[PDB]
């Protein structure tokens, strides 16, 4: 999973 | 213009119809043209114009990340390295003309602790996009104006607003995820995240039922990064 | 130019690029260029332009049923017309440009029934979006402009490609849906969906496994409208 | 649900 912003 | 000639009032009207359209573009250069006409903009507007320009910009780095991959597998002729600088070159165009609203003049006319860390966040997120894809004589120019707009957003967030409040933990998230993938700093990645986590839910205890919701909200970003990165 | 000045290939290069990427917009300028260089469109490449085209038009389209819709329950002042008229028009400039290439001129230099039918059916869809704006003193002959195209491309489909022939299915499903909510003719859609449906179907047994996964692809989409339909 | 096309 790509982290979040 | 091109806004110029446009009310405020009816540039608002037609930004929020653009939200519902979604038509982030068109959303976009309505916010920029209320922005030019140099009045206040209240949450609501602020909110406005962050989430347009977080649209535009948005699929300008997903196109560029798609384009950076290829070209790294690639190293067919220059096609893909001119297609990649083309959209580049369009997504810091973006950012150039949100830090220049920003520089002239919301950060100055922002005459509240609220709306200057609002500002100043988009500042060091849009200097952070800037570096993501920069490579030259000023990435490290670029890197420390993000972190210096960021760090001044957090000395007003934490001195003028309750740890809960939505837009101080969003700051605190993207200034934690600057740490960690563009300065090279995961460790104070984990801490700033960390801190700022368990900071909120010491303090949910004081907030209403909607205002919960909302810190809760951003706090499970803060947990999912710090899942990934623990 | 625009894009006048870039090979042919690297035109076509960049739009499977663009496509990769999302970029629509740019994979549809790129096709633009290529067919203006004049020389035949390839299977793919027919399937590259309509797809850049359609996702184009497909994010003005939704947008104008949005702002239609509220303009609709609106009848605030003028901005909701304004903006509903700014998305129409560029959404009919689009179509305008789609039509142009066709008329000069893929269709003519269509030396193929394959390529010919692709172009025709090409031509009826974008006569019929505009058909869904329109409401002037030329909705009637655009919507005979459709028919008109789509009838041609009808006529050489059945009699030069085989039933399960996925532009064959796909023209007759667009043909289908124009006569539904442009012609107000359900049942001629529900007799054309119905025989397109069915004939294909019959013709099954002569299909490759992959062959067959197309034709029922799309033959999916025949069965969703008529279950809507009847 | 919306027709296709
Ligand atoms: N037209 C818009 N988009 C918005 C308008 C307003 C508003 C309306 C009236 C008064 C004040 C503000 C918004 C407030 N902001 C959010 O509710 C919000 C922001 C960021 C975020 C989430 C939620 C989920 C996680 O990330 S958003
Ligand atoms: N003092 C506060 N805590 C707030 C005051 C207002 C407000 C201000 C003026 C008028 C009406 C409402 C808020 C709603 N406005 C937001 O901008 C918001 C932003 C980001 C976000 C969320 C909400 C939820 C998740 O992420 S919050
Ligand atoms: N380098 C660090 N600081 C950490 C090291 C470890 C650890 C230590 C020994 C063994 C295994 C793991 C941590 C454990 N994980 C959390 O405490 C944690 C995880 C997700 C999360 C929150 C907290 C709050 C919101 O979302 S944190
Ligand atoms: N780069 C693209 N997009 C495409 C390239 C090619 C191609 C490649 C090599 C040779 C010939 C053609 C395509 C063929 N067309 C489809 O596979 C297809 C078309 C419409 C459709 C579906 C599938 C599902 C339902 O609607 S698509
Ligand atoms: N004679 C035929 N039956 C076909 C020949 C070719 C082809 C031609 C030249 C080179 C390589 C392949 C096909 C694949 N090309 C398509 O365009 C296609 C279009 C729409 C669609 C689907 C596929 C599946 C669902 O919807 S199909
Ligand atoms: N006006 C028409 N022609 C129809 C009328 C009726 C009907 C008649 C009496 C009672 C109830 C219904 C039909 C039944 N439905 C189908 O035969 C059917 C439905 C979906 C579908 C296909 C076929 C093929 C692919 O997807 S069709
Ligand atoms: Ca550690
Ligand atoms: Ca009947
Ligand atoms: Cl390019
Ligand atoms: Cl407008
Ligand atoms: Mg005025
Ligand atoms: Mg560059
Ligand atoms: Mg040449
Ligand atoms: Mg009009």
């Amino acid at each position: 999973r790509r982290r979040q912003t | 213009g091109a806004m110029g000639s446009m009310e405020r009032a009816s540039l608002i009207q037609k930004a929020k119809l653009a939200e519902q359209a979604e038509r982030y573009e068109d959303m976009a250069a309505f916010m920029k043209g209320a922005v030019e006409k140099g009045e206040e903009l209240s949450c609501e507007e602020r909110n406005l114009l962050s989430v347009a320009y977080k649209n535009v910009v948005g699929g300008q780095r997903a196109a560029w990340r798609v384009l950076s991959s290829i070209e790294q597998k690639s190293n067919k002729g220059p096609e893909v390295r001119e297609y990649r600088e083309k959209v580049e070159t369009e997504l810091q165009g973006v950012c150039d003309t949100v830090l220049g609203l920003l520089d002239s003049h919301l950060i100055k006319e922002a005459g509240d602790a609220e709306s200057r860390v609002f500002y100043l966040k988009m500042k060091g997120d849009y200097y952070r996009y800037l570096a993501e894809v920069a490579t030259g004589d000023d990435k490290k120019r670029i890197i420390d104006s993000a972190r210096s707009a960021y760090q001044e957003a957090m000395d007003i967030s934490k001195k003028e607003m309750p740890p809960t409040n939505p837009i101080r933990l969003g700051l605190a998230l993207n200034f934690s995820v600057f740490h960690y993938e563009i300065a090279n700093s995961p460790e104070e990645a984990i801490s700033l995240a960390k801190t700022t986590f368990d900071e909120a839910m010491a303090d949910l205890h004081t907030l209403s039922e909607d205002s919960y919701k909302d810190s809760t909200l951003i706090m499970q970003l803060l947990r999912d990064n710090l899942t990934l990165w623990t």
